[PDB]
């Protein structure tokens, strides 16, 4: 296929529309296998929850857990 | 203010020393592995611009969204908080206070996060500071009422809360007000903007220099 | 106790197996380890290298030129070699400042991590910071951030005070959060709600200032000890 | 590497009171700290302390 950018002119990749977290940055918010095909895709900036404020309402919680990241 | 990225130049080392010439290149072949060495460094700092606005910005999960009601205890949030007649109202006076060309071998890479999708990280980390505080950054987004919040942050700097609810009215007011002034100060105060304007000015001088060398 | 000692010894477990398992784990340290050492082979590379003489082995240029003629070859090699030589140098001292960087930032996250407990926000680990333990490895250092991360929120109803007998009662350390039909005071950071008795609140003025406040009791422990 | 000094001045200044309140003196504005507001710009970041 050709796909227009605009970093330039991308052909090889199949534009789609859903957005995933992007594997290989491409560029303007752009980045690109998934089921035997190369798909060049929106960025996304993860999952959209907007949380529900009140004026009057506190959410506390109830249990942790402590947990090893590294660095 | 605070610069966190330059512009992600880059250059094409045999085009700008030959420009398109056999006979030129055939002897920068003998100069071993200068083209390949240089052109390697320029794109190891390209490769990082990308990194520091990953760092500053990209700290959340989730996008956070602002509610549509706005009651936030008096406190006006209408200077920050996005405005969907184009970004947000200061933001906005920002981006007309800065003036940010390709010939040879030069090119300018875009930056990986678009201007709309920085803008929009600063607003999740807005509306988690807004409803949710501290803890949308340390885990699950608690949300808590905001008049609660500046109680529970005025309770950091060793005043008693009861001081905000006792003053909260004139409170919501000053601090409402000093907004205000913000964008006053940064609209008519030309050279409000001295840091992020130099690291365009001298790595755009530079560059100047580089062109100019080739007469 | 007993089950905050299983979750801790049960996340150490899948360190090693994150770390043993998916490999490329140790990005970091790699690429110092590959920079400096493709960095290194550009400077030998660049030995085999005419610079225009006639050519970039020295004993040649030496065993079949006389000295007067030679040296104007042997010039056209000592001039590179040297650019060369003082390219890959000048890289390496803007390489070493970068880790002197990270090896003042390590120096950091074990004096502000490692001896104590840290309360600057994200620095060590995401969530609040309980502890670290560092690790060598090969050419830099690895820490084990263990942190807290509350989890299972649930919502409440929130007030800012609490008006009894005309004063406002505000939290001592807590939130007054009430069930719907009970109201509470908690740990800002754990559901464990408790009795508005007196000594877990404190009183300023009427209650007409503050706006939120609710009309409630609060039982003083006193009272069924005069009786 | 003077920006890459300045982009992880503002990475932590973002961590450390943006998503919290820091009792560092002086690091977020003169004065104690309450709170802190990001702001893009064309390259950089500002910060409302
Ligand atoms: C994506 O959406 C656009 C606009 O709705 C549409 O024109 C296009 O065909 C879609 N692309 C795919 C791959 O479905």
């Amino acid at each position: 296929n050709v796909f227009q950018t605009r970093a330039g002119c991308l052909i090889g990749a199949e534009h789609v529309n859903n957005s995933y977290e992007c594997d290989i940055p491409i560029g303007a918010g752009i980045c690109a296998v998934a089921s035997q095909s190369i798909i060049a895709y929106t960025m996304s900036l993860g999952a959209e929850n907007s949380v529900a404020y009140s004026n009057n309402s506190i959410a506390i919680p109830t249990n942790f857990t402590i947990s090893v990241t590294t660095e | 203010i605070l610069p966190v990225s330059m512009t992600k130049t880059s250059v094409d080392c045999t085009m700008y020393i030959c420009g398109d010439s056999t006979e030129c290149s055939n002897l920068l072949l003998q100069y071993g592995s200068f083209c390949t060495q240089l052109n390697r460094a320029l794109t190891g700092i390209a490769v990082e611009q990308d990194k520091n606005t990953q760092e500053v910005f990209a700290q959340v999960k989730q996008i956070y969204k602002t509610p549509p009601i706005k009651d936030f205890g008096g406190f006006n949030f209408s200077q920050i908080l996005p405005d969907p007649s184009k970004r947000s109202f200061i933001e906005d006076l920002l981006f007309n206070k800065v003036t940010l060309q390709k010939f040879n071998g030069l090119t300018v890479l875009p930056p990986l996060l678009t201007d709309e999708m920085i803008a929009q990280y600063t607003s999740a980390l807005l509306a988690g500071t807004i409803t949710s505080g501290w803890t949308f950054g340390a885990g699950a987004a608690l949300q808590i009422p905001f008049a609660m919040q500046m109680a529970y942050r005025f309770n950091g700097i060793g005043v008693t809360q009861n001081v905000l609810y006792e003053n909260q009215k004139l409170i919501a007011n000053q601090f409402n007000s000093a907004i205000g002034k913000i964008q006053d100060s940064l609209s008519s105060t030309a050279s409000a903007l001295g840091k992020l304007q130099d690291v365009v000015n001298q790595n755009a001088q530079a560059l100047n220099t580089l062109v100019k060398q080739l007469s | 106790q007993k089950l905050i000692a299983n979750q801790f010894n049960s996340a150490i477990g899948k360190i090693q197996d994150s770390l043993s398992s998916t490999a490329s784990a140790l990005g970091k340290l790699q690429d110092v380890v590959n920079q400096n050492a493709q960095a290194l082979n550009t400077l030998v590379k660049q030995l085999s290298s005419n610079f225009g003489a006639i050519s970039s082995v020295l004993n040649d240029i030496l065993s079949r030129l006389d000295p007067p003629e030679a040296e104007v070859q042997i010039d056209r090699l000592i001039t590179g070699r040297l650019q060369s030589l003082q390219t890959y140098v000048t890289q390496q001292l803007i390489r070493a400042a970068e880790i002197r960087a990270s090896a003042n930032l390590a120096a950091t996250k074990m004096s502000e991590c490692v001896l104590g407990q840290s309360k600057r926000v994200d620095f060590c680990g995401k969530g609040y910071h309980l502890m670290s333990f560092p690790q060598s490895a090969p050419h830099g250092v690895v820490f084990l951030h263990v942190t807290y991360v509350p989890a299972q929120e649930k919502n409440f109803t929130t007030a800012p005070a609490i008006c009894h007998d005309g004063k406002a009662h505000f939290p001592r350390e807590g939130v007054f959060v009430s069930n719907g039909t009970h109201w509470f005071v908690t740990q800002r950071n754990f559901y464990e709600p408790q009795i508005i008795t007196t000594d877990n609140t404190f009183v300023s003025g009427n209650c007409d200032v503050v706006i939120g406040i609710v009309n409630n009791t609060v039982y003083d422990p006193l009272q069924p000890e005069l009786d």
